[PDB]
Parts: C-alpha cells; structure tokens; sequence
C-alpha cells in the first residue's frame, strides 16, 4: 500500500458481542447485561481453523426521552441547593442606613423613627 | 440528607410520585424553576410527615414564615394577566373614543 | 432518525501520533518489526499520571466525578478489549505466548501506550456502532483527545524508539 | 420543461375547486399527541380513553380505599372527590390550592398537582423515540422535562410488647406536655387577651415600636406620598 | 416524490397549525420580508455561486414559476379555515397590490411542503421534477438557516368583532 493520509485504522477482532455490548456501558454506571445463552457464539455451520481467518463453510429540536440515574440527580440537587443555600446566607446579611424609602419589612427599620420623631 | 431521602423514599412509597419527586427536583437543578416553586410544590407531596417538611425546609433554607408568605403565589402556576384576559394587537389598541380626555 | 444527516465526529490525533502509526503499521507488517513484551512504563501506570497531572486542575465535584470515573473505565475498558482489535495475525502468536505464559498477570499492566494510542484513534467507530447520547459522546472524546496531546508532550519517555525482528521459529509458526 | 410543470400546476388548480389547508400526514403523524380533527382542525389526542361525572367514590376497582390526600378524609366530610387519570390518587376538589369551584367535565381526563408536567415547557416528541440511556453520571443538561423513569429479613415477632411500650409512651408525652401547659396557664391569658389594649396605649401615647412604624408606613403607602415631608405621626388623614 | 423538511420547519409548522386553529391566534398580514423580497434573496444567492449558463436559465425560469405560482395559488389551497376573514379583509383594503407583495414566507413554506401531492397529478418530465424539488430543498435550507429574520416571533390574538365574524 501507498497512500499520503489513509486516515483510518484496521485490527482484525474476533467475534463483537462482548466488546460492543461494554463500550455502551463505559461511561454509565448501570453494569452490562447479558441476553439468551445459546444464541450467543456458535458456529452457525462455519467449522474454524486455527488461523482464525474467514470461515468457510443547521439547527435542532429537544427530541428524546432520557433515562438517568436517581444517584446521580439526588447527589447533584444536594450540590445545587447547597450552593443556592450559602448565596441566600450571604445576602441575608443586612446592614443598610437610609431617611426616606420605603422599600421592605424588613430587619433594620428604626429609620421610620427619624422623619416621625422632629414634629411629634 | 442521605436521611433524607432514604426517609422521602420510606414515606412516598409509590414509585410514580417518588419519580415525579425526582423529577421536580431535576428541573430546580437544570434552572426551568426555582426554590419558591421547589417549595411551595413539595409541599404536596411531602406535607404528611412532619419531620421529612421540617428536614426539607431545612435543606432548602426557608424558614417557615417565608415558606407561608411565598405558598399561594408559587404553587398554580397562572398567566400573570389571569386565566381570562389576553392582551389584544396595536391596531385595535387606538379605536376612537370622541369624548375622552387625556385623564 | 432525525434530519437525515448528523455529523460524524473526529478526535483531532496529532500529526506525529499519525506519522507514529502508520510508520509502526508498516514496519510491523512488512519488516517483521514486534513489541518489547512486557513494557516499561504500562497502560495502568500512564492512565494513572494522567490523572495525576489533570485532577488538580478541576474546580468541581462534578467534573471531579465524571473525570475518574472516566478514567477508571478506560482502565477496565483497555482490560476488556485489549485481546480483540487491538494487535494483529503477525503479534497474535506473540499474544499467545504471552497469555499462555503469563498465568494471570494483568493484561493493562503487560501493554504499553504503543497499544492504547490504537483505541484513542478507534473511538469514533466503536461510539459510532453504539447508542449513546451527546454529551457522553463529547465528553469521552474530549478527555480522550487531551489525553493524546499529554502523550505528545511526554513522547521521548512513553514511546520506545526500537524494535526488535521476530526471531526463526516465531515467523515460522506465524507463517505470514 | 419545468415551463410546461408551471402551465400543468395552473390548470390544475384554476380546473379544481378550492379546499383548506392541511400539511401532509408526514409531519401531521410525525410527533406524539398531535392529531387531525373532523373539520381539519387540531385536537390533542388525550382524552378518556374509556369512552356527568360521579361525584363521591367510596370503593375502587381493584379495592384500594378512597382517601384525600392531602386531609386523608374520605369523600363524605366532603359532598365531592376527585380521581386523578394519571396516578393512583384522589383529591378533593376543596384541597387543591385554587380550590376548584366546579368538578372538571367526565371527557377530558384530569390531572392531580402531584406531576411535574404543570412547570414543564411543553415540548414535542417524535413518534420514533428510542429512550436513550445516558450514562454521564454527573451534570447531564436535559431540558428538565424529557427524563423518563430513572431505571437503575421475615422475622415472625408475633408480640404486643412493643405496642404496649409504645402506647404508655405517647401516653407520657401526652402527659408532659398537657402539665407544662396547663402550668403556663394563667400567662398565656395575660399576654394573649390584654393584648388589644397594650397597643392602644402604644397608640394614644405614640410611643415608637416596630409595629406602630411599619402601620404609618402602611399609611404611607396608601396615601402614596412623593417627597414632602410626613406630616406627623398622628396627621397622616386616611382617617 | 418525497422531500427532506428539517424538523424545526415541522416543529414550526406544526406549532402554527396548533396556535391559528386552536389557540385563535393570527399572523400579521403586511410582513417585513416580503415574500417577493425572500425569492429575490435567495436567488441571487444561488446565482452568485452557479456554475453554466444553462442552469443559470433552469434556476432563472424555475423561480418565475415559483413566483407566478404562489400569486396564482395562495388563495385557494393555502389558509385554513379561519384566516379567509383575514384574507377578505386585506384583499378590501390592498385591492391593487398583490399576494406576492403581502404574504410572507409563513405561508410560503405552506405551499412548498405542500408541492410532492401536487406533482403527484402533475405529470412532467422526471427532469424537470428533480430540478425543481431539489431547489424547493436548497430553499428549505436558506430558509431555516436564517430563521432569525425571515419567521415572525409572536403571533396575534383575533379580536371579539373578528371572532364574531368568522364564527366558523
Ligand atoms: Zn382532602
Ligand atoms: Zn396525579
């Protein structure tokens, strides 16, 4: 062969039920399954050498319905809600001055009592 | 909250609600609602034992005069204009009225 | 099933990775050129310096998780598959002697990179072949291909630079 | 040529007689729920698909008992109850939270507020949707709503030991706390039926507090003042 | 026979029979983009990249069908039940300028998908037909590529006096 790029890649594998029956399973944490035994790996009248070469004889939709993991999404609403809980924290923090708004009912209002205290 | 939700399963124990549960959850997570929902919808589903509420009240930081105050306006989800009202097109939004004032 | 086309991806392999393979395919094929077996260092021991040199950089708990447990599973995946696409008939015989000489030493831990480069380029038919969704798909060839430019970086280290000729009785009972 | 299609495409329609519109049934068949009507129109297609609505149900078809949900009563401490189509549930028609004045009509099928497709954007699916499995473990962005069911000791007591235990237990408790608060007798009545006339008195001898503020910026807030300046504290005139 | 519409041209097509049937909800008559004015786009679009001067007279000539045919057509197999009012309406007050000129590519779209069971009794040269489906493709293409000016965003609620009128 003589090729500038040939940008592909060739390995004779053996027979893809086991292999390809993983590679969906790898990046998932729900385990392989397995299917109906005797059908798996016969000869399928294909007596075999020991060589083991051939045997003779633009834009889109949200459109699908996933299946997640429970794990996942509990352990990742912990995680969202501690982070929302600690910024709710970090506001609850009041400590402002002013005259004349009226703006909550909220923590610091002793500032009604100023503009109602000169005249009574 | 391991408890937690170990308890959440104990007491809902239909799969379907526990699911409908989950997934509540999962559009907080994604951002489609919010804590005020969050809330004010699990109520519904969590109100029948009082320490899995007072548990969750106590994850989302909420405390119960707040969870009061935001109820009835973040559990039916409602056009804001009411449920009779549209808005109409800017044609029609300038018929004649020949005795109208600016007042 | 959806708008007839959706592109095909493509893990951007370096091009001294590319000159790598095709020059160690021919040499393989042609000059009767084998693999120093077992090698030094090995795929555990590469899968596990990557890690190292790339866990300290994350900045969350998610990314954490999803990032070893990928790791983790190419480990076991390498384990899985190493003895079905990954050598060919020439080192198929050499693969014997090994399986049968070696009782039950690690398969991951006898390889080296040389053969785990091979299943970095082959990823995109095997995720082709399958159903899986999106994301996974855009997160295993991310880490993948970073993973390839961490090679490139420590090369002169993790690629050996010689082979070795099969011997007499080797080409013999090979035959090709 | 293409000049002879457009001369066929004008006889043809200017031979024919007119019709409405309605797009090929490709794309009307295409998603999930959509459905053509008997003048064209379009009709979602879930509706009971069993065929007045009975108002008070007692027994089930397969015996599980009728009880409200929320209140656990059953449907005779109310005239009324609701069977939800979608889940094993019943409300009554006075729980639910915009509290229903009428029952909903027997033909199109209810839902209880216990689902979470009522804060869902409504989306489509095509009716060729194989359920992906996804296997990221963590931080899976999914519009929120297309999830679909996340799909991953006989001991024989025989004793009323712990009944009995637990009965004199909660009977303690009672007791305890029947003894303390029948002991803060005598100050809740102070305290919780004088206090009508202690704000009376923070009243007429304007006395600052917290509520007296916040009731003359209630007062404010009526009036809608701009910016002059609050008249007193017993002179603002919505009186 | 059979074309290839995206699945946002379904979704959206899909949604709009959904909100002028059910929901009561028009399109606003005198568009911005004209109908005209997206034909023009496109074809100078596909000129400016076309190679011989034979398919520069096919593409020249099949666009003049298009045009002359939607003036021909909008009219009578193309709005739904709900939209002749509407149509009656603009036909009094614009009674000189033409449909060409006042629709949009909302109903273009309609008679595009629509064209496979029209060329089902028409019965032309397999030629001409391919020509011209492939086009109605690239149009399709240009079209929902560049979404964001062409579709109109919100539609419009008819009033009561309308709604009284069609009652249909
Ligand atoms: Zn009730
Ligand atoms: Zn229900």
């Amino acid at each position: 062969f003589c090729v500038t790029c040939s940008i592909k890649s060739h390995h004779p594998p053996k027979h893809p039920l086991s292999i390809w029956s993983q590679l969906y399973d790898w990046i998932d944490s729900q385990n392989p399954s397995q299917y109906r035994l005797p059908d798996d790996l016969v000869h399928y009248f294909h007596g075999i050498s020991r060589g083991d070469t051939g045997a003779y004889k633009p834009r889109l939709p949200v459109s699908c319905l996933y299946k997640v993991s429970e794990d996942g999404l509990i352990k990742d609403f912990l995680y969202a809600i501690g982070i929302e809980a600690k910024k709710f924290n970090n506001e609850r923090k009041k400590r402002e001055l002013e005259v004349i708004p009226p703006d909550v009912k909220s923590a610091l209002l002793p500032a009604r009592t100023h503009p109602n205290l000169p005249i009574a | 909250s391991s408890d937690f939700f170990k308890n959440v399963k104990n007491v809902l124990t239909d799969v379907e609600t526990y699911h409908e549960f989950l997934k509540l959850l999962n559009l907080y997570v994604q951002g489609i609602i919010d804590r005020n929902i969050l809330v004010s919808r699990g109520f519904g589903f969590l109100k029948s034992n009082s320490g899995l509420w007072r548990s969750f009240l106590s994850l989302t930081s909420l405390s119960p005069e707040e969870f009061l105050s935001v109820y009835n306006s973040a559990c039916s989800d409602f056009p804001e204009c009411g449920p009779s009202y549209r808005l109409l097109p800017v044609e029609e939004r300038n018929i004649s009225c020949s005795g109208r004032d600016d007042f | 099933e959806e708008e007839p086309p959706l592109p095909k991806h493509k893990i951007s392999v370096p091009d001294v990775l590319k000159l790598w393979l095709v020059d160690d395919w021919e040499n393989i094929t042609k000059n009767q050129q084998l693999i120093a077996i077992p090698r030094n260092p090995t795929v555990r021991a590469a899968i596990a310096a990557f890690r190292e040199s790339k866990i300290s950089h994350l900045n969350n708990e998610i990314d954490v998780d999803v990032f070893e447990q990928a790791m983790a599973g190419l480990v076991i995946y390498f384990n899985k598959c190493l003895g079905n696409m990954l050598l060919y008939r020439f080192e198929r015989q050499q693969y014997l002697e090994i399986r049968q000489q070696y009782p039950d030493t690690e398969m991951c831990d006898l390889y080296g990179v040389e053969h785990l480069i091979r299943l970095f380029v082959s990823l995109p038919e095997l995720i082709d072949r399958t159903n899986m969704d999106s994301q996974s798909i855009e997160c295993l060839l991310n880490y993948i291909e970073e993973f390839l430019k961490y090679l490139v970086l420590h090369k002169d280290e993790y690629f050996i630079k010689e082979y070795q000729n099969a011997p007499p009785n080797y080409r013999s009972l090979v035959g090709v | 040529t293409m000049v002879d299609v457009w001369m066929q495409l004008c006889t043809y329609i200017d031979s024919h007689n007119p019709i409405q519109f309605h797009l090929p049934h490709s794309i009307s068949s295409f998603f999930r729920g959509v459905g053509s009507g008997v003048m064209g129109e379009y009709i979602e297609t879930d509706v009971l698909k069993h065929l007045e609505r009975d108002p008070l149900l007692l027994k089930s078809k397969s015996g599980t008992p009728i009880l409200c949900f929320r209140c656990h009563k059953s449907a005779l401490v109310s005239q009324s109850i609701l069977a939800c189509d979608y889940c094993n549930s019943y409300w009554h028609p006075d729980c639910l939270n915009p509290p229903l004045a009428t029952l909903p009509s027997n033909l199109r099928k209810w839902k209880c507020p216990n689902h979470s497709d009522h804060v869902t954007p409504r989306y489509r699916l095509p009716e060729k949707a194989k359920v992906i499995r996804v296997g990221l473990p963590r931080g899976f962005k999914n519009k929120g709503n297309i999830v679909i069911d996340e799909n991953e000791k006989p001991f024989k007591l025989n004793f009323l030991e712990q009944i009995r235990d637990n009965v004199i237990n909660l009977r303690k408790m009672v007791e305890q706390d029947e003894q303390l608060c029948i002991e803060t007798f005598s100050k809740f009545d102070f305290y919780a039926t004088r206090d009508c006339e202690l704000p009376l008195r923070i009243l007429c001898d304007v006395a600052n507090d917290n509520l007296e503020n916040d009731d003359y910026v209630l007062a404010l807030r009526d009036l809608l003042r701009i910016s002059k300046w609050d008249p007193n504290q017993p002179v603002p005139a919505p009186f």
